[PDB]
RNA sequence: CAGAACACCUAAUUUCGAAUCCAGCAUGAGAAGC
């Protein structure tokens, strides 16, 4: 058998904000910031890459027209038949593609910024809110890999579409205000499995 | 710690100037008082108060006496004030009236399996602190613990999951199965035992449900044979052997029709059928 | 330190530093009628805790 | 002498004899057998004397076919209906709560805590599924336990 | 109509006004009678019954599996006893104590006090006492009374 | 016989890290506050079961290079006795040579397990459906496990060593596929003597 | 002769501890809502077989010493009454000088036994095949045995702690393999005079 | 009786935090001494 890396790169080109998900790490923060960044213990800015992904291969695929359900509806069960399914995963078999999350090679003092917001009221021109929020800095790189199990021929032109797709739309949060536009750089490769017995 | 009766102490187990060494006892004379000395305590009986006495050198427990003055002078003039009176000895409303006056000098006093509070609210109606509370009172084997109907509701839950699931509708109790030959059902029945499909505890199991009627016995191999809509499992134990898919079904199948079949011989021909198999029953 | 051993209460220094204190629950209720349901020697009780310094007490209605 | 307070519905047939599994209070009162009822009633009232000092109906067989076709929509799981079955042994306060709280659209969003029907069926009628278990789970609750477990255990054995 | 009850009215609590004892019933219909869990595990128990109701050469081998224990007094007893009761009992016996499990490998033999020595000493107290069981049954109590002195 | 391998297996945490709660009551007690609990003792320590990660490891891996290892992951699937997995991990027959441990942690719940938020964004209006709260371990946690083989041979060392590096490949427990649980081992091996208890 | 050892051992869990159910209608009635149900006493107190323990963990460390230690491990083997824990465990012709109690808990059920869900992962689907649940005792849960050892020598306490050191390495109960019950000894040794109770 | 280092104004707020599958198999029921 064989299994396939890819070893995925993010540089990111517009500050990056994804949302701390820690309530002990969020709620000790609020007292500086309104928007904390997802962050490390080891103090280093965590993305969650799996579910951009695959909310990539499902846009596309269905507007290319082919059979994959939707798994982002209210409560929306896999169907186990389609590409996205054997890809990332249903509720029979497991997803063949593990996708590990995107850790920022740097810790958080480099690449993480403390930035203040507004809200502008329309009439007056005035400062009408203010808000603080973390920001991953600009040129930041991020790691990943993605390790197919049982690889199939279309799997890496696949991940790659999808990381076409993330690249021009985004990852992470407030993604219409221009926050979260990134850069991919991929290297592959295909391993056998029974490497580490020696 | 002191029992009241007269006055036992547990520590060496004495019950009650020159000292004798037993647990340092030291009898002071009271114009007699004992003053006893142990690694938890130095306790003191006093005996009963005459006015120029002989106080011990501290007396972290001083267990005196009256029915009121000399009381207190004695309460007073000791080093290292102690940390509980014991007021005995005596008639109550007196040593009530004694003991309003050692909570005035800040001294605490006490009028004459371990049990443990599961509780959780609190009133500070009248003099005592409280909570009110209806609950229940275990007595496990080395503890007694209190506990409130919620607890009571979790053990009846128990007791009707464990009583309903055990009595069966028409089991041990008095049509359109299957029909097939004695000696296809000792082919199959051979050939679903030497891989296991049909195995010892599947037999005996049969045994048992096929001894307590014959629908229990259906019902049984119904639920053995119940395909799960999710899993699409079944719960024989798969055959051991190359077989790929469909001969699995087709097996399972032959196991479901082989005992259905012989469901309706009779109770001795199932049990010389089944003997062979499992020896024990 | 003197003035307080002057109130007669004791002192512990750190550099020059043994009774057991059990806060003790005790029950003043009838305890010979019980039963057995699921194995458990219970009784239900309706009263009142009262916690009394040193000591957690649980008292009938009698007492209330 | 003695009196039952218990209907005798529920009454298997044990070879000959007829028999029922069940668990009870003997009250010397009439020397009276009474249900898990009485106890709570009765706890109640004494802890309000003690602090003091100080359903639409449907028919049986309708049940078992909506509660059926429910099943195979998915939208009573067996997740659904082993909590029912502890919110409804609980009480009857904490079986209506836990409906309430399973079919209570939220405001902000939306949505129903049930899990949605498996098929095509337009959201009209989904919601009307929906309004379907909400009336099918709250009738369930005017019967008795006994009832409702040999109800529910032909869909979530274990239940 | 008329109810009898069955179980013990003495180890019951008192609380609320009410003497009470929770308890676990069986309800019966004949009078309707209340039974605890004794009765029906008794009733479980006969129901289940009731269901229910339907020469040298030999001298040298025993003298040597005496002494390593395979043969042994029970052994002796019990194969004396299926002699004893005819010889129908002592086949079935020596075939069920010969059978080794398919699943685990296991003879319910004594084990000596190899694997291929071990098949064939058991295989030698299979012909010793498969001899044994076609002789005159004075024989086999005479050759028996030497090594066990009971039976 | 004489000697018997001890292997202490020190991990470390790098990526958020979930093992599901396995006794009822105290899921269902975390259920009102946490949607998916972590794997936590009594005496409030994270558990992570060990054994059945390394098998799995060993069993992928044999079977792609080519032994004769039976697969134990399927369903009531009897394993024969002649696999190296059989050998180490057990077999019907006879036990595992190796008992490995769970892999307790050197902390204590409140110090290394956060509660979690994810989501499940809607594709097409990029809002969120579902919302659902699990714990998990945060990164640089440390857990210590010991492999205790019986009867060492000498592949024994070598294979839990692979098997570890496939747990550092593919996770430990939990949500393998989005990223969590990647860990890294450390491992002190020694040969310990069989008597050494005895005085 | 005159004189007995007191062996009073508190035992504390530092894993998930399981020992089998022994009774047929109790496992029988607990083989419905849990597939593995623990060993308990009808005072709802786990037990657990410690005699076992400590004889197996004497003879493995005993035939390691080289000693002429017998092994009663085998099917159907025999005690050849000549060896140490053929002295303190018992021979056929010999009873044991050492009485070993039971592991008996100081708590009950409801503080202690917890179910389970124990599971079986297909290799390539990465997937529950398997579910079935399992009681277990829990970690912090502390039991009692008293062993006591007529005409005592010189070295049944050396032999006892070690069998104990042994116990805590290996496990005591079931499902030793997958980690569960380890656990640590404490050991409260006295002499005893057996006319006491006069 | 311990920390201590050109200018303002702001730095808050709101939703969700659930839903589902599975909980099965298999082996062993004997010896021996007194
Ligand atoms: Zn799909
Ligand atoms: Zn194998
Ligand atoms: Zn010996």
């Amino acid at each position: 058998k064989t299994m396939k890396k890819i070893y995925v790169t993010m540089k990111t080109l517009s500050p990056l904000y994804t949302g701390e998900v820690r309530r002990e790490d969020k709620e000790a923060a609020q007292k500086r910031v309104n928007f904390p960044v997802r962050k490390t213990a080891t103090n280093k800015v965590l993305i969650p890459f799996k579910g951009a992904l695959r909310s990539a291969l499902e846009i596309m695929l269905k507007a290319k027209g082919e059979n994959v359900c939707d798994t982002g509806e209210s409560r929306a069960r896999p169907c186990g038949r389609c590409v996205t399914c054997s890809l990332f995963g249903s509720m029979g078999r497991a997803g063949r593609a593990s996708v590990d999350f995107l850790i920022s090679n740097d810790t958080k003092e480099q690449i993480v910024r403390e930035s203040t917001h507004l809200r502008i009221e329309r009439q007056t021109k005035s400062a009408s809110d203010t808000f603080k929020g973390e920001e991953v800095i600009e040129g930041a790189t991020f790691t990943a890999t993605i390790t197919i199990s049982n690889p199939q021929e279309k799997d890496l032109s696949l991940i790659q579409s999808a990381l076409k797709f993330i690249e021009e739309n985004g990852i992470g949060g407030w993604l219409n205000k221009g926050y979260g536009r990134v850069s991919f750089e991929v290297k592959s490769e295909d391993v056998a499995t029974d490497r580490f017995l020696k | 710690m002191i029992k009241f009766i007269a006055f036992l102490l547990e520590t060496a187990k004495i019950l009650i100037r020159n000292t004798i060494e037993l647990t340092k006892i030291t009898f002071y004379n009271n114009s007699v008082s004992v003053f006893i000395e142990t690694h938890n305590g130095n306790y003191l009986f006093s005996g009963d108060i005459g006015y120029p006495p002989d106080m011990p050198d501290n007396v972290d427990y001083l267990i005196l006496e009256s029915t009121q003055d000399e009381l207190i002078d004695y309460i007073e003039r000791l080093k290292y004030t102690p940390y509980k009176v014991f007021l005995v000895h005596g008639e109550k409303e007196q040593r009530e009236i004694l003991a309003k006056r050692i909570i005035s000098k800040k001294i605490r006093v006490e009028l004459p399996k371990v049990v443990l509070n599961i509780n959780t609210n609190m009133c500070n109606f009248a003099s005592y602190r409280l909570m009110p509370f209806s609950g229940f009172i275990v007595e496990k084997d080395d503890r007694i613990e209190i506990n409130d109907k919620n607890w009571f509701d979790m053990i009846w839950n128990e007791e009707y999951n464990k009583m309903r699931s055990q009595i069966v509708a028409e089991d041990f109790s008095t049509m359109a199965l299957p029909d097939m030959s004695h000696d296809k059902i000792i082919e199959n029945i051979e050939y679903l035992f030497n891989i296991k499909i049909l195995s010892k505890n599947r037999i005996k199991e049969f045994w048992e449900e096929f001894c307590k009627g014959q629908k229990a016995a259906i019902k049984y191999i119904t639920q053995v044979h119940r395909k799960n809509p999710n899993t699409g499992r079944r719960n024989w134990n798969p055959p051991e052997g190359d077989f790929t898919d469909n001969e699995i079904e087709k097996l399972y199948e032959t196991a479901y029709n082989t005992l259905l079949s012989l469901i309706k011989y009779d109770k001795n021909k199932v049990y010389n059928i089944l003997i062979n198999f499992n020896p024990k029953l | 330190a003197k003035r307080i051993i002057s109130k007669k209460i004791r002192v512990e220094l750190p550099e020059n530093y043994e009774i057991l204190i059990e806060k003790k629950v005790v029950l003043n209720i009838n305890t010979d009628n019980m039963c057995n349901f699921a194995s458990y020697r219970l009784m239900p009780f309706s009263g009142f805790i009262v916690e009394k310094d040193d000591r957690i007490e649980i008292n009938d209605k009698n007492w209330f």
